[PDB]
This record gives structure tokens, C-alpha cells and sequence, in this order.
């Protein structure tokens, strides 16, 4: 069978709002199968003609339990929105859904083909299925509660038609989760992490942002990708070891993707003409969260999986498997290191140094020893910590000292009470020299009963205080080497 | 979850 | 003549000794009593780079001569500068050193110092100031190199070598050390950072800006190598004689305090030369918080003849964060338009976008700009994206999630990002969102002689009381405080 | 005054 607008969605939805999804059901239910969205896009790609010999794609949508209206709504948005001869086929995968009608009943729409799982796959295993049933030359892969946007998929394509290493994203709009507003997206973004390797936004450097200036919906170069969303060459994927097999149900899968393409000689593109909205959610409807990152990270990152580690620690202990072919096909692809990856891909990761102790912010419960933008002979103290990690940037380094970056917390005066300073490093100096005590939850100044305080903080700054069992003494670096 | 852009 | 370790401080200093139980800090704004404790040679820490402290130095080097500007300096200060560079320098590159008393109430405090190996003594029998003492010191000047230091600083090891070396290779550099900090209570000599350029915000106001991890990253390789800065500090440098010269020397209508640093640093970049922080050359500088000798005025006279001669039109965003200064008369420019012309000098312009790009530069249509001030408090993004809410965080002029624009288009806009009224209900949230022009929710006017922000075609106002329980709010226009907003920059 | 560095 059936024309999409033939398609009766009255009666397909028909069978708390924010229960079964963890987002407002009802508001998405009101929703028009094919509802209008503003158009979000530059004016420049509005002033745009395309090819038209360009690759057809397969469209790749995966699902567990997806809200009806929302799966319909992504479905009939990629019919409704893309130029029909580019869409061969758009492939469901129902990954072991409780109703098995949610997905088998769009079966009878126009170029929808439903594969269904008879036990619960997960994510990356459930798209591979649907990558390898898939008959174009072109693989597009979308979430279950996505809205395709003005003339969203020409733009990705051409991308992949030119050269098949590129592997390309839309920019994200985005649906709010609550009133279903279709929302328009900053364009100034790139993807990436932290040690973390908990997905993240970045904004672009002001140095990026102004060169480009002169063409400001060029594609963009991101050092990772959301995931969710984008667009590759069927062959491609195939080549560079289609997903990771033995990952399970929940994420890591734009993770090790992102590195594999980068590392293997390919790239990952943002692509802002092109415009796709998709519902964003605060939660889930843990360790495989674990498991996953883990299987990504020790294949991939090298020695810098160990940064990995110091700011999880807890994850050493989780159990991954085995990797072994992936290993063989890191060899086989004769890819590049990670070292090489966070040189040119991701410089603006901020790295430890190697022999440093500990790294990155020093924690006291919500606040953060910050440098208040003071610099050489100036006080020190505490901020509530931000993560966007610059004035909050701190190390302890093996000379036992504990910087920001040249500058080091210099003990000035041993008499307790007395402010701590910032000072210019020296590793001859005895009144710069920390260690960590108590389980990695203090620091105290070597050669003495001193402790870092932050009692004084109102009263002046940080300061050196007798060692104690004060709550102003403690503190925690986000990553540690141990 | 992923965090919207 | 005599040795510097055969001369007598104690008999020198002891005359001008603080007495009773007087105020330590009250002739100089620094503590005199720690300073006359310090022997006149004291020991200071090597606060090099490592690098550099395995380094054999060229001594093959041009001679210098050592220009020293004071007025009712500290006598132990003064003469512990000058004992740094003899002690401190290799001789044969010491040329002589250059004392300009600037008027002092006692002319011995310079006189008595006269003794000393190498050191000329000139007294100013009128107060001219700093700029012109200097340009006088300069004059009287033999050798090829010009030193220019401060009267309260203590040179470190190896400090002149390296400075030297540059401006003997490129006679068009001019070059500084790393101002290292000598504390103004305690006198302790305390190691700067090495990470720091020099820099300016609109009203013209010198600050150290951090260098940019980009930047911090590709110098891994060598971390003692020069660093350019668009700005230096103006105390400490190292200049060609010949260059200064033909440079046109300073302005000579400025006045005591400048000013002057920002002047010839435009000066320099803009008419091909360059500008240097040289790490492996360290040079503490007593750094104080108040003059010790109209303060806003003549500051403001002098900024302003630099920003009319230099700046070309985006002087106005000079005037524009000062407007004040548009009533301050700087008087007569001629010459220096003159010099710009006949040295075939480069557009301010150019400066900006070649020399220092990292400075933020309004768009020319920008309606204002800047940051969006309420009290000591000042509009942020919090990190904040598109559907994101919007707050407030103390102001702090790093301008980065506090940098914001009022366009022509009538937007108030962070980045591509726009201050969106999403809902007209009063008490509603508003909303960070992609900005269209088209889009009438995203516009706003000032009202009430620029000290507010009205929802344009409303009665809806921009307002802070709702922050804590949410963030920033559309609230009905009326006299609170929370309604309260300033740009920075307005034109 | 300059600023300290
Ligand atoms: O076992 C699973 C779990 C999830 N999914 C689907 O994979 C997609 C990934 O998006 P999700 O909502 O899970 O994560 P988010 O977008 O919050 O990062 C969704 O369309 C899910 O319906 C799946 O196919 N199998
Ligand atoms: O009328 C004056 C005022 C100051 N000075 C001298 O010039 C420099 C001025 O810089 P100052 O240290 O007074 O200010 P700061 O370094 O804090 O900018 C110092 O060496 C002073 O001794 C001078 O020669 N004539
Ligand atoms: C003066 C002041 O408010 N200082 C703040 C710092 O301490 C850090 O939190 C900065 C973020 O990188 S932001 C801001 O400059
Ligand atoms: C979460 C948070 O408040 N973050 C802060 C921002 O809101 C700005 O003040 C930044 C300065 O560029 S710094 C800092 O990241
Ligand atoms: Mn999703
Ligand atoms: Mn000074």
C-alpha cells in the first residue's frame, strides 16, 4: 501493498504518557503521521540543486518496542521526504519486540521490508542482520523515533557517491521528548569524549569556525559520530568489519565504529544541509555498558586505554570476552594507531602526560580546585566543577607536584592556616611537592602533617591546614594512574 | 542516552 | 669609579631607612622595610625552563646599553637592579647603564650610584615621565642595543644573552623576557608563567591572555622558543637602536603614565616588525596594585592618541566599551600620521587578522556586543545547546559562554544560537534555539536608555528572578532588578 | 598598574 498516505495510521496506533518510552507518548500520538516540521536548514542549501544519477540507499531502521506513532512517523517521514528512485527499500528490523504487529504491520507499506528477531539481539547485532538483507549499493542507518527533514539524504549521498571512505551524518535536530517540537539544531557542533568515553558535543574552535566563514555549510570533519543516524557504503561497511558481533544490547557502538573508520584510513563528516530530527531522551527503557566500551577500547586505543581505566576504574573488573578478530582485522586492514588518531583527528582531547600520577579535575564534591584566572604569586580556590575542564584542569605530576599547566600549588608558608600560592614550577622546589593520601582522597603536602583545606576559600583562598579528618580536606582527581 | 545537540 | 661589590649599600640605603613604627608601604605602594632587608646581590631562584639551563650561550653578541627610568624610587630597589645586570650580564656586553632620575626630590639617591662601574647618571631638572626619560636615556645612548628596564627589577641567569641573539639576527625584533613576579609584601621572587601572551580587551586595557591549546600543542616540540604576542607588557624590552629610531622613537605628547606600551606595540606589528616573549630570558618586576607618584585622564589622553593614529575605524569599539574617553582631548597627531604614512605601515585591520586574531571583533552592523551584564553577574549559556535554557554565572571576561551580540537583525545572539521566546506567557522559560531571521520570536529591543531588554512587540521583558528555579525568564516589563541588563560594547 | 603575570 500500500501508497504510505493509504496507510490507515488511526487504526495502527490505536493499539502514565511517559511509562513505555520515557518520553510524552500522548503529545507524539496527536502527532500526523507525515506532520509538517519547520524547515531548519541554512539558507544555502535552500538554494540548492541536486544530482540525480546518485545511488539508491537501504534504509536501515532497527527497533525494540518503539511507540507506534513515533515508528510510523519515522518510516513515512523517509517516504514523504526522500525522492523515491534513492529510496530501494526500507528495512525493519524488530528486535524482539513484545508485539510483533508493531513492525509486521507496516509490512504493507510501499518498499518496507520487516525482519524480525526471535530473541533479543541488541542494537549493532539487529543492524548488521538488516545491513546484510539490504540490496542497494548504499546503507542509511536511522533510529525508531526520527523525522526526516527537507531534502535531507541528496546531501549525504552525494558525499559517499564522491568518495565510498566517507562516512557521513546528518546534523541532529532536535524532537523534544516532552511537547514533540520539532527543534532546529546548532550547526557549530562536532561530535567527540572524554577518558570517560561517554559520548559528548563539542562546539567547534573559534580557529575552525572562523575558516570556515567563507563556506559555512561545508561538510565537517568529527573525530566521532552520535551514532544513531548515518549514512555509508554498503561495500565499505562490509570491508572495514560491518559492527562488532559480540557487543551487546546497549552503546559503545558509535565509539568503536568512529575510531575503526579513522584509524582504517576512512573519515566521519557532519553534514549540515542535511537535517534530521530525532527524540532525544534523558533515560533508557550498565556493564554491557561496560563491556562494550571495553571491547572498543582494548581493541583500538593502545596504551591510552589505560586513560580509559583511571577514570573508570570499576571497569577493569567487568568481563568483555574475546577479541580476537578484531584484532586480526586491525593487522589485516594494516590500520593506524590511536596515538596517530588523537594527533590528527582529535587534538583538542586534552591527554595526560605519561608519568603523570593523576589527571584532570580535582573534586570536592560538587566543587572543583579552580585557578579563579589567577596566575604566577596569586591565590587559589574552589569553583562548582564544570567539566568543560580549563581553569579546572589540574595534574599530579612524578615530580609530586600538582599543575596547572606551568604553574604549581606552591606551599609558601608551613604555618597552618596560611594560603597556598601559584607558582611557576620548579622540580627542585620541596614547598610544591603533594601526595595523595587516605585511598587517593587527600593530598598532603610531602615532608609535613599539611593538608590541602578549603575552609579558607571564602575567607581568601585554599590553604594549608593541619591534617584531619575535615571535609575541607577532601579531594579527588577525576582520573588516576593506579 | 545520547544528549541532544 | 668603583666595582659593584665594593660599593657601600648600607651606607646608601641606610639614609632613606623607614623608621619609628611607620608605614612600610607608604612612600613606594610596596613594602620598603623587606625590601632594605634584602642584600643588594640576594640569591633568586632559577626559574628556567630546563632547556635552557643546559645551554651555552653566544656571547659573540652586540653590546647593549641599559636604559633605567626612575622617579622617588626605593633606594634599596634601585640599586639591586642595577647590581642584577652588572652581576648578572657578561661585561664585555654591557655597554653602560643609563639612569634617568626623573625629577626626584633628592637627586643623590641617583647621584651616589653614579660611583658605580658603567653606570651614567642623567637628572631630569623638570618631572617629564616615563616615555620621555626614556627617549632621552635613548639619545644618550652608545651602544647599538637598547635595554629598556624598569627601577624595581632583578635580572636572572642568562637573562640578557638570548635577547641579545634575536635582535642581533632580525634588528626589526623586539624582545622581552618572561616578567617574572617579585611580591610587593614579602619581596619573594616568584617564577611567572611561561604559557602567557600578551593581549587587550576594547577599552584597550592591557591583560595576559593564555596561549590557545593549539597554539600550547605545536610548541611541544621546542617549549623555550620565542613566542609572539600582539602586545608586550612595556616595562622590559630589548630593542635596535637604529630601529627605535627610525621606528619614531615614542610619542612625545604622552604623559607620565601610559599608554605607550600599546602604542609601540601597534606601531611595531603594523610597520613590519615583530614582537617577542623570549622564555629562556627572565626578569623579575616588583608588580604592584597602586602609583606610588588625572590618573584616568592622562591614561585616557594618551590610549586615545594611540587609538586615533593606529586603530583606523575599529577605534570606535574603543569608544563604543569607553565612551567617557570620546570627551577626553588628546591633542595634536600630525607627526605620528605623518610617520604611519611615510613608513608605509600596515592597516589595523591586518593587525587583527595576521597579528592578533584570537581578539574578539564585532561585526560591523552589530547593534552591541559583548557581554550581557547584570550586576557583578553576567548572561551564560551554561554549556548549554539549541532547546537549551539559559542563565546566569558570575561575569568574568574570559568571553566565551558569556559572549554575546545584539544584531541589526534585532537578535540576541551566542554563536549561531538566539535567545528564543517560546512562549509569551509571563514567567515562561525562554529557550536557546538556531537563529532565523524570519523568526519573530527571537527578537529584542533596548529600552530605558540601554539598561534593559524588551521582547519586541511585547511588554515582555528579559529577567534573571527565575535563574535558580530554572533559568532565564520572559517576565511583564516593570522597575525590578532582575530586568536589569547591560552590553559591554554599544553602538 | 601593569597586571602581574
Ligand atoms: O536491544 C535493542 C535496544 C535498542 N534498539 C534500538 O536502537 C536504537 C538506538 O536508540 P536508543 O533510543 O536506544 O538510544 P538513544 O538514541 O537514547 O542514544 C533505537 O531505535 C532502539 O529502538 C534495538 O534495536 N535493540
Ligand atoms: O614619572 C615617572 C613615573 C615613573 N617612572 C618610572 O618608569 C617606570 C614606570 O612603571 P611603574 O613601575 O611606575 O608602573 P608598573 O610597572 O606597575 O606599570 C618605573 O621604572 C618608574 O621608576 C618615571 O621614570 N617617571
Ligand atoms: C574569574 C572566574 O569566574 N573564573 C572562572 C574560572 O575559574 C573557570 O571556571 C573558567 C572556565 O574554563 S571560567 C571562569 O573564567
Ligand atoms: C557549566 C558551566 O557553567 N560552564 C562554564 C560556562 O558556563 C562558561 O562560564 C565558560 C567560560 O567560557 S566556562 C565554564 O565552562
Ligand atoms: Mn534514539
Ligand atoms: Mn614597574
Amino acid at each position: 501493498k500500500v501508497r504510505w498516505p493509504d496507510f490507515n495510521q488511526e487504526a495502527y496506533v490505536g493499539g502514565d504518557p511517559y511509562a513505555r518510552n520515557k518520553f510524552n507518548q500522548v503529545e507524539s500520538d496527536k502527532l500526523r503521521m507525515d506532520r509538517a516540521i519547520p524547515d531548519t536548514r541554512h539558507d544555502q542549501c535552500q538554494r540548492k540543486q541536486w544530482r540525480v544519477d546518485l545511488p539508491a540507499t537501504s534504509v536501515v531502521i532497527t527497533f525494540h518496542n518503539e511507540a507506534r506513532s513515533a515508528l510510523l512517523r519515522t518510516v513515512v517521514s523517509v517516504l514523504k521526504k526522500s525522492p523515491p528512485h534513492l529510496i530501494k527499500e526500507i528495512i525493519l528490523v524488530d528486535d524482539y519486540s513484545n508485539d510483533p504487529e508493531d513492525g509486521a504491520l507496516l509490512g504493507k507499506i510501499e518498499k518496507v521490508r520487516v525482519l524480525r528477531n526471535d530473541r533479543r539481539e541488541g542494537l549493532m547485532r539487529s543492524r548488521v542482520r538488516g545491513a546484510d538483507a539490504a540490496q542497494a549499493k548504499v546503507l542509511t542507518f536511522l533510529d525508531s523515533h526520527c523525522e526526516c527533514n527537507e531534502h535531507w539524504l541528496e546531501p549525504l549521498l552525494e558525499r559517499v557517491a564522491e568518495d565510498r571512505t566517507r562516512v557521513v551524518s546528518p546534523i541532529i535536530d532536535v524532537i523534544n521528548m516532552d511537547n514533540f517540537q520539532y527543534v532546529g539544531a546548532s550547526a557549530d557542533l562536532k561530535g567527540g569524549f572524554d577518558w570517560n568515553l561517554v559520548f559528548k558535543w563539542d562546539y567547534m574552535t573559534p580557529e575552525q569556525r572562523r575558516s570556515r566563514q567563507g563556506n559555512p555549510v561545508a561538510p565537517i570533519k568529527t573525530p566521532m559520530i552520535a551514532g544513531g543516524l548515518f549514512v555509508m557504503d554498503k561495500f565499505y561497511f562490509e570491508e572495514l568489519g560491518k559492527y562488532d558481533m559480540m557487543m551487546d544490547v546497549w552503546g559503545g557502538e558509535n565509539l568503536e565504529i568512529s575510531f575503526r573508520v579513522w584509524q582504517c584510513g576512512g573519515s566521519l563528516e557532519i553534514i549540515p544541509c542535511s537535517r534530521v530530527g530525532h527524540v532525544f531522551r534523558k533515560q533508557h527503557p550498565g556493564t554491557v555498558f561496560a563491556r562494550n566500551t571495553r571491547r572498543a577500547a582494548e581493541v583500538w586505543m593502545d596504551e591510552y586505554k589505560n586513560f580509559y581505566y583511571a577514570a573508570v576504574p570499576s571497569a577493569r573488573n567487568v568481563p568483555y570476552g574475546n577479541i580476537q578478530s578484531r584484532l586480526e582485522l586491525r593487522k589485516k586492514l594494516s590500520c593506524k594507531p590511536f596515538k596517530w588518531y588523537l594527533e590528527n583527528v582529535y587534538p583538542e582531547l586534552r591527554v595526560p602526560d605519561h608519568q603523570d600520577i593523576a589527571f584532570g579535575a580535582l573534586q570536592q564534591g560538587t566543587n572543583c580546585l579552580d585557578t579563579l584566572g589567577h596566575f604566577a604569586d596569586g591565590v587559589v580556590g574552589v569553583y562548582e566543577c564544570h567539566n568543560a575542564g580549563g581553569n579546572q584542569e589540574w595534574a599530579l605530576t612524578k615530580e609530586k607536584s600538582v599543575k596547572h599547566m606551568d604553574l604549581c600549588l606552591t606551599v609558601v608558608d608551613r604555618a597552618p592556616g596560611s594560603l597556598i600560592k601559584l607558582q611557576g614550577c620548579r622540580e627542585d622546589d620541596s614547598r610544591q611537592k603533594w601526595e595523595q593520601i587516605e585511598g587517593n582522597s587527600k593530598l598532603r603536602h610531602v615532608g609535613s602533617n599539611l593538608c590541602l583545606d578549603s575552609r579558607t576559600a571564602k575567607s581568601g583562598g585554599l590553604s594549608v591546614e593541619v591534617c584531619g579528618p575535615a571535609l575541607s580536606q577532601q579531594w579527588k582527581f577525576t582520573l588516576n594512574l593506579q | 542516552s545520547t544528549c541532544p545537540a
